[PDB]
RNA sequence: UAACGUUAUUUUACUUAUUCCGUGAAUCGGAAGCGGGGCACUGCCCCUCUUUUUGGACCCAAGGCUUGCUUGCAGGCCGA
RNA sequence: GUUUAACAGCCUGCCCACCCUGGAAACGACUCAGUCGGAGGUAGGGUCCAGCGGCUGGAAGAGCACCGCACGUCGCGUGGUGUCCGGUGCGCCCCCGGCGGCCCUUGAAAAUCCGGAGGACCGAGUGCCGUCCACGCCCGGUCGUACUCAUAACCGCAUCAG
RNA sequence: AGUCGAUCCUAAGGGUCGGGGGAACCCCGACAGAUAGCGCGUUUCGCGCGUACUCCGAAAGGGAAUCGGGUUAAAAUUCCU
């Protein structure tokens, strides 16, 4: 054997991927954050109604754990409407609120009428 | 053809950068390597009492090869052979009315059994590994063999003894009897081993070992001695 | 009944050295085959000021003996060295100011600086501004060179120890009077929290053996035992004499 | 602001050896020094060979 | 003042215990070769490891010999 | 009160720095102060650097001011005119440039980005290999964001002259 | 809120592996040591480099990117154009 480096380096040895005999968890967990759990209920305040009328935007109360991507996906699944952009904030009461602006192809007033506000 | 030319490199202090060289002797080795080398160095440096020093003189190469090729034909049966013999015996028990079988002749192993055979004077030849760790297990075995008048030899490799007896390692092996066709050669090896080890036990009892310094200090001492001799002549 | 200032020094945490703006330790190259047998050439690229150090430092760039890269070093500058100068370090280096040579190759009566104590330690003696060591004699039998240090002491070191030819630059710094407390404040701000100093006789007894009394005075001999325990060992420690010469 | 996606190549490149790193005078000095030092090395080697032949 | 023996204080030798220093543990010990000097005659002993007018560059081998087979190229020795 | 944002293009080119011609005492040039010049000054001609500089697009369609018509309870309605031309400075706030004074004081690091030395290796003939060029296409998470900041929203037991 | 900040970087320092102490709670802190890994081509294997912390530490240090105009009872360089 010929060594050109004075420093000794640990040789590379094979590693094996885990192949457990039994699964630690019997079955995959349930999807807690589904679309129904993501979308709690729409907001029916005066400001929300003004947003719907003017900016073609819906106002929703959403699970605090939900992100903008999940909110967009849940809105699409629930109401079959595209979203131009989702803005989010956490109210002082601790709940998450989302302003979801629909694309021009969709009418916020018609969507709200279908929802039932 | 004329476009090829030599580009010699001038290697030296301040010259062209040297090519890759052998740096093995300068390697910063791991702790295990360093300690196992320093242990050998320390054992060489320190004086070895005669009882331990007697284990440095092993059987010669030719004698060891002859002894071990003799031993290879007395190996104990392996697991497969044992199972095959047991199943044959079970099958033939009732049918053959338990026919008599000749007593097997095989090498004996296991420190307990070897010591018992030596004490009972049943052993005819004892083979002791030179690298037993801890060595207190076999340091007294040469003395016991000498007292019991049992020829003993010290050979290289507990791993080789273990390979003889189908084990990873074996502290020692023993032969209690040999076959008729092998008695003469066994007697030859026995006389050789007795002349090599048993007859030299008394002289080796007083011979200390070790005390060997490093090569560099040896060279320094030789240079000093040469200077002294040149001055004295 | 209270720990004195000298005692509190050892724990540190307010008496640690101020080293935030320092440029790293100043030392010779690691001793290698080139310096042991032949010589190696570097170039002085910069002369810099090291805060808290009177002597200027010199940045020197060397060519690595066996790697394709630059070897960067920081030497204690010797008086007379300049940017762009060639420095030669090794046993065969010429006897010129700024070169680093083994003491075995330095003739007697030579002035050197940053002298090694142990072969390869990279320099521990005569490093302050304006200081130098003098080569006295050589002993080939045991391979030892004798040197005179700045304090005047004579020391025997192995002849393989290296040293830079010449004296340390920046000499004469201490001649200038400071004239005011602000200059000392600035000086020690980059060194350590050792200034100003309060006299022991100005303290109360609880925090100094010299403290107390209706008059300011020590009240007992200021010379103390070499084996006096910490907290009691103040004043002139193990003084063989006192007063004027 | 020097990032390639933000600044044009001509604005951050100088068309010369060591362009953008060394000044023109520095590059000229380096070229002259290299040439003259190599010439002096050749001269020294030739002188050494001639001296060896003479002795 | 020595043959025998006891005692105490010093000087000195070895390196592996121990302690310390340096390094990215990068040429350590011996010998032999390439070159330079003298001797008298074919051998001896004495030395060197290649870099000092310049604020440059310097790595990952050219070359030779030898194998697979006829080279996409690949494997060895010297170079070292 | 009489306004012009980010951003894109073109122009310009402070004080410096740099380049070409040329070779200077009767020395010259030059700043408030300095300073510079055969190691190449003055002079002539150029390059580059800053800009919170100029023009254009943005952008007059916007904002502002003025003058009108109309619903007169709910048209966030409807229309026109102008937004122009100069001066001044040891002025005040901010940014920048270039000198000079001071130190026994010389006044951070890293992420990140740009550039360079070398050239192993790499492609075809009507298509191949590259391309930091122009245009086109898609996406961009999580948390904070109200309000006071004090002779009552902080601390001082308070809506406290601190 | 892709464009304002945190988030990223490191400062004084803090917290640690191994090692060394310690009855032990714990103490020192990269100092007693086979480091993390990083590039090239790929039958995913080979080749080449690889100095023992790729951790915390700044809403005033360093640092990718937004501007007008308009809008609310209360938000905006975040909402509208
Ligand atoms: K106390
Ligand atoms: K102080
Ligand atoms: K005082
Ligand atoms: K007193
Ligand atoms: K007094
Ligand atoms: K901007
Ligand atoms: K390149
Ligand atoms: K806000
Ligand atoms: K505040
Ligand atoms: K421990
Ligand atoms: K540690
Ligand atoms: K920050
Ligand atoms: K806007
Ligand atoms: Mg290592
Ligand atoms: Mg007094
Ligand atoms: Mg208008
Ligand atoms: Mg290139
Ligand atoms: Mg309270
Ligand atoms: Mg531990
Ligand atoms: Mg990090």
């Amino acid at each position: 054997k010929i060594r050109t480096k004075v420093t000794f380096h640990r040789p590379k040895t094979l590693k094996k991927d885990r192949n457990p005999k039994y699964p630690r968890i019997s079955a995959p967990g349930r999807n807690k954050l589904d679309q129904y759990g993501i979308l709690k209920y729409p907001l029916t305040t005066e400001s929300a109604m003004k947003k719907i009328e003017d900016n073609n935007t819906l106002v929703f109360i959403v699970d605090i754990k939900a992100d903008k991507k999940k909110i967009k996906d849940a809105v699409k699944k629930m109401y079959d409407i595209q979203t131009k952009k989702v803005n989010t904030l956490i109210r002082p009461d601790g709940t998450k609120k989302a302003y979801v602006r629909l694309t021009p192809d969709y009418d916020a007033l018609d969507v709200a009428n279908k929802i039932g506000i | 053809n004329p476009l090829f030319e030599k580009r010699p490199k001038q290697f030296g202090i301040g010259g062209a950068l040297p090519p890759k060289k052998d740096l093995t002797r300068f390697v910063r080795w791991p702790q295990v390597v360093r300690i196992q080398r320093k242990r050998r160095i320390l054992k060489q440096r320190l004086k070895v009492p005669p009882s331990l020093n007697q284990f440095s003189k092993t059987l010669d190469k030719n004698l060891a090869t002859n002894l071990f090729k003799m031993l290879l034909k007395y190996r104990p049966e392996d697991k497969a052979a044992k199972k095959e013999r047991l199943l044959k015996r079970a099958q033939a028990e009732a049918e053959g009315k338990t026919p008599e079988t000749k007593k097997p002749i095989i090498v004996k192993y296991g420190l307990k059994h070897i010591t018992y055979l030596i004490e009972q004077n049943k052993a005819q030849l004892v083979v002791i590994a030179h690298d037993v760790d801890p060595i207190e297990l076999v340091v007294w075995l040469p003395a016991l063999c000498r007292k019991m008048e049992i020829p003993y030899c010290i050979v290289k490799g507990k791993a080789r003894l273990g390979s003889i007896v189908h084990k990873k390692t074996a502290s020692a092996l023993c032969l209690t009897t040999v076959k008729n066709e092998d008695k003469m050669e066994f007697s030859r090896i026995l006389e050789a081993i007795k002349a090599n080890f048993n007859d030299k036990y008394e002289e080796n009892r007083k011979k200390w070992g070790g005390g060997v310094m490093g090569s560099k200090s040896q060279a320094r001492t030789k240079a000093k001695e040469r200077v002294l001799a040149k001055e004295a002549a | 009944g209270r720990v004195i200032r000298a005692q509190r020094k050892g724990a540190g945490s307010v008496f640690k050295s101020h080293t935030h703006h320092r440029k790293g330790p100043a030392k010779f190259r690691s001793l290698d085959y080139g310096e042991r047998n032949g010589y190696l050439k570097g170039v002085v690229s910069e002369i810099i000021h090291d805060p808290g150090r009177g002597a200027p430092l010199a940045r020197v760039t060397f060519r690595h003996p066996f790697r394709y890269k630059h070897q960067k070093e920081l030497f204690v500058a010797a008086e007379g060295m300049y940017t762009g100068q060639f420095i030669y370090c090794g046993k065969k280096a010429n006897l010129m100011v700024g070169n680093v040579l083994a003491l075995r190759s330095i003739p007697e009566g030579a002035v050197v600086c940053n002298v090694e104590h142990k072969v390869g330690d990279r320099g521990v003696f005569a490093r302050c501004s304006g200081d130098y060591a003098i080569v006295i004699s050589h002993n080939p039998d045991n391979g030892t060179t004798r040197i005179k240090l700045p304090s005047g002491a004579k020391k025997i070191v192995p002849s393989g120890c290296r040293a830079m030819i010449g004296q340390v630059a920046g000499g004469g710094r201490t001649e200038k009077p400071m004239l005011k407390a602000g200059n000392a404040y600035h000086k020690y701000r980059v060194k350590r929290n050792c200034w100003p100093k309060v006299r022991g006789v100005a303290m109360n007894p609880v925090e100094h053996p010299h403290g107390g009394g209706n008059h300011q005075h020590i009240g007992h001999a200021s010379t103390v035992r070499r084996d006096a325990p910490p907290g009691q060992k103040v004043g002139l420690i193990a003084a063989r004499r006192t007063g004027r010469l | 602001e020097y990032k390639r996606s933000r600044l044009s190549r001509n604005r951050r490149t100088v068309n010369r050896a060591y362009g953008g790193v060394l000044s023109g005078s520095a590059v000229r000095e380096r070229i002259i020094r290299a040439f003259l030092v190599e010439e002096q090395k050749i001269v020294k080697k030739v002188l050494k060979i001639q001296k060896a032949k003479e002795k």
